[PDB]
C-alpha cells in the first residue's frame, strides 16, 4: 500500500517532483526522512518522464550511514530497479522493469558499487521510444525509526512514463 | 519543524580578519545550508549555496561548510562591504523552508563613552497633555549601554522607549536615544527627571538631570 | 540581466486582503520556481510560500495556510501572491525570489525582487507633531551643544528631517523610528553644535511626512 502502516491521508502527503538536471531526474531522500515530531509523514518524489533517455537516480539513505537516524529503515522492493511495485485496484504488486518498460536499460554498476538499495542508491536509464503510458512505485520507508519520541518519514517514488518518441 | 540557531548574535571584527559565523540546526542535516547576506535597507542576496557554490558575483573569500548539526559560514579576510547581516538557511528538510534568526557582522573599534543630554518636554507638547523626556547618548562603542529613568529617585519601568542608529560609517560609534513619555498630570507631580547612563568606556555611570521649572 | 520587480504593497485594515505582484525580467521565467520571503520589522526571514513552473506543486508556511494563495502566469511573466484575512503578525517587507526548483532538496533563492511593505493596522495615516528638544546650555552641554527634534504620533513610515534646509549635516543622527502602543510612529533627530554658536545660529528642523502632505518647520532655541 501507498501509505503503509503509517495513518498519513493523502492530503497530508508532501509531494515534490525531482530535481531534474542534464537528463538526469534524481530524488533524494537523505534529509527528508529523518525522525521528525510530527512523523511519520510521507514524503513522494513525483518523476515525470515524456522526454527520450532520462536517467532515474534514487538515493535512499541506508541503515547507520548517520548514526541512530535510520536504524530501522527498510526499501521495497529488495531487487530495485529490477523489480518495481505497480498499484493494481487497490492493491500493491511487485513486476519486471524489463517487462513493463521496453528497450529499458538498467546498469550493474552505480559509481563502481552494485545498483541496489543496498549501496544506497538506484539507477537506470529508460529508452529512446515509449509507446505504453506506466506508472510504478518505490518505497524508502524509515517510518519504524525512532529517537527521542520522534518519527521517521515513509518515502515514495512515484514515476510515470507518459509516451514519447 | 527544523530551527536553525545562529551564533553569535553579533560578531565584533576588523577588516582583513577571519570572520568565522556559526549555525546550529534542531536536527541533524547531511544536505548542506545555503547563505545569504543583507545590508541595510536592502534585499537579501545569495552568498553561497555548498561548499564553494557561490553565486555570481560574489567573491571567493566566501566559503561554508559543516555537517550534522554544525555548520559554519567563513569569510577568510572581511571587506569594509561585508559588514552585513548573514542568514543561513537549510533546504532540505522542509516545508516548511526555515531560516535562521541572522548574524550581524559589527566593525570592531576602540571603547568610545558616550556624551550624555538629557531634553525637558517642550510647553508646546505639554498643552497636549502628553510629556516626553529624552536621553541622548551620542557617539559611543560597543552598542551595549544600560539606560535608566529616575523620577523624584523613583526607577521607572515599561514607559520608555530606546532607539538605536545603524553603525556610523565614518567612526564606527552608535547613538542611543531614550524616551520617557508621561501624561502632563504625572509629569507635574514630580521635580527632578534624571537619566543614568551605564556603559565600558565611563569609569562610573553618569547622571543627567534636570529639575522641572527650571531649577 | 535578471530582474524582479514586486508592487502592491500597502497599507491594509485587520481581516482586509491585498494582492502582491512580482513582474520577471531577463530569464525564462517558466523554467524556475518563485517564492515568497517575508521580513517583519526588526526580524529575520521567514519563508511564506513557494510555487513550482508549470504551477503543479505549491507550498505554504503554516501560519497562513487558508489565507493566502500564491499564483503565476508564465504568459505575463508575472508572480502573485493574493493575502485575505490579514492580521498585524503578516506586517513586513515581501520579497519575491527564484529559485532552480522545488524538489527535496530545494534549490537556493538566487534572486530577489526588492520587496514590498505590507503593514497590517487599525490606524488611520496621521501627521506627525513636532516638538523641540532644546538645547538647555547646562544639561545638553559639555563643550559642545546637543540639540534635536521629536517627531510624534504620525502614520505610517516614513519620515525625512533635514536640519538647516540641507546644509546642517555633519553630526546629525536621526533615529530609527519606534513605534508606539497607540499604533503611531515617533522618533527624534539630534544633531550636535558648538555651545558657543546657540547665541547666534539659527536652527530649525525640517520634517516631511508625504502621506499626510505634512511639511512641518520647526525652530529649536535655548
Ligand atoms: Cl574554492
Ligand atoms: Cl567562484
Ligand atoms: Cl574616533
Ligand atoms: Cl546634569
Ligand atoms: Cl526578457
Ligand atoms: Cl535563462
Ligand atoms: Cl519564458
Ligand atoms: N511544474
Amino acid at each position: 500500500t501507498e501509505s503503509g502502516d503509517t495513518a498519513v491521508s493523502e492530503d497530508s502527503y508532501d509531494k515534490y517532483a525531482s530535481q531534474n538536471t542534464n537528463k538526469e531526474y534524481v530524488c533524494d531522500f537523505t534529509d527528508q526522512l529523518k525522525p521528525t515530531e510530527s512523523g511519520p509523514k510521507v514524503k513522494k518524489c513525483e518523476v515525470k518522464v515524456n522526454e527520450p533517455l532520462i536517467k532515474v537516480k534514487i538515493i535512499c539513505p541506508l541503515k547507520g550511514s548517520v548514526e541512530k537516524l535510520y536504524d530501522n529503515i527498510e526499501y521495497v522492493p529488495k531487487k530495485s530497479p529490477y523489480v518495481v511495485l505497480t498499484k493494481e485496484e487497490t492493491k500493491l504488486k511487485e513486476k519486471l522493469l524489463s517487462k513493463l518498460i521496453y528497450g529499458l536499460l538498467i546498469s550493474p554498476t552505480v559509481n563502481e558499487k552494485e545498483n541496489n538499495f543496498k549501496e544506497g542508491v538506484i539507477e537506470f536509464t529508460l529508452p529512446p521510444v515509449v509507446h505504453k503510458a506506466t506508472v510504478f512505485y518505490f518505497i524508502c520507508d524509515n517510518s519504524k525509526t525512532e529517537d527521542d519520541n520522534k518519527k521517521g518519514n515513509r518515502g515514495i517514488v512515484e514515476v510515470y512514463v507518459e509516451p514519447y518518441g | 519543524e527544523i530551527v536553525l540557531t545562529q551564533s553569535p548574535a553579533t560578531l565584533s571584527l576588523s577588516p582583513g580578519e577571519r570572520a568565522t559565523l556559526s549555525c546550529r540546526t534542531s536536527q541533524s542535516l547531511s544536505i548542506s545550508l545555503v547563505w545569504y547576506q543583507q545590508k541595510p535597507g536592502q534585499a537579501p542576496r545569495l552568498l553561497i549555496s555548498d561548499a564553494s557554490n557561490r553565486a555570481p558575483g560574489i567573491p571567493a573569500r566566501f566559503s561554508a561548510s559543516g555537517s550534522g548539526t554544525d555548520f559554519t559560514l567563513t569569510i577568510s579576510s572581511l571587506e569594509p562591504e561585508d559588514f552585513a547581516v548573514y542568514y543561513c538557511q537549510q533546504r532540505s528538510n522542509w516545508p516548511p523552508i526555515t531560516f535562521g534568526q541572522g548574524t550581524r557582522l559589527e566593525m570592531k573599534r576602540t571603547v568610545a563613552a558616550p556624551s550624555v543630554f538629557i531634553f525637558p518636554p517642550s510647553d508646546e507638547q505639554l498643552k497636549s497633555g502628553t510629556a516626553s523626556v529624552v536621553c541622548l547618548l551620542n557617539n559611543f562603542y560597543p552598542r551595549e549601554a544600560k539606560v535608566q529613568w529616575k523620577v523624584d529617585n523613583a526607577l521607572q519601568s515599561g514607559n520608555s522607549q530606546e532607539s538605536v542608529t545603524e553603525q556610523d560609517s565614518k567612526d564606527s560609534t552608535y547613538s542611543l536615544s531614550s524616551t520617557l513619555t508621561l501624561s502632563k498630570a504625572d509629569y507635574e507631580k514630580h521635580k527632578v527627571y534624571a537619566c543614568e547612563v551605564t556603559h565600558q568606556g565611563l569609569s562610573s555611570p553618569v547622571t543627567k538631570s534636570f529639575n522641572r521649572g527650571e531649577c | 540581466e535578471v530582474q524582479l520587480v514586486e508592487s502592491g504593497g500597502g497599507l491594509v485594515k485587520p481581516g482586509g486582503s491585498l494582492r502582491l505582484s512580482c513582474a520577471a525580467s531577463g530569464f525564462a521565467f517558466s523554467t524556475y520556481a518563485m517564492s515568497w520571503v517575508r521580513q517583519a520589522p526588526g526580524k529575520g526571514l521567514e519563508w511564506v510560500s513557494s510555487i513550482s513552473e508549470s504551477s503543479s506543486y505549491t507550498y505554504y508556511t503554516d501560519s497562513v495556510k487558508g489565507r493566502f494563495t500564491i499564483s503565476r502566469d508564465n504568459a505575463k511573466k508575472s508572480l502573485f501572491l493574493h493575502m485575505n484575512s490579514l492580521r498585524a503578525e503578516d506586517t513586513a517587507v515581501y520579497y519575491c525570489a527564484r529559485s532552480d526548483g522545488l524538489s527535496m532538496i530545494a534549490a537556493p533563492f538566487d534572486y530577489w525582487g526588492q520587496g514590498a511593505r505590507v503593514t497590517v493596522s487599525s490606524a488611520s495615516t496621521k501627521g506627525p507633531s513636532v516638538f523641540p528638544l532644546a538645547p538647555s546650555s547646562k544639561s545638553t552641554s559639555g563643550g559642545t551643544a546637543a540639540l534635536g527634534c521629536l517627531v510624534k504620533d504620525y502614520f505610517p513610515e516614513p519620515v525625512t528631517v533635514s536640519w538647516n534646509s540641507g546644509a546642517l549635516t555633519s553630526g546629525v543622527h536621526t533615529f530609527p523610528a519606534v513605534l508606539q502602543s497607540s499604533g503611531l510612529y515617533s522618533l527624534s533627530s539630534v544633531v550636535t553644535v558648538p555651545s558657543s554658536s546657540l547665541g547666534t545660529q539659527t536652527y530649525i528642523c525640517n520634517v516631511n511626512h508625504k502621506p499626510s502632505n505634512t511639511k512641518v518647520d520647526k525652530k529649536v532655541e535655548p
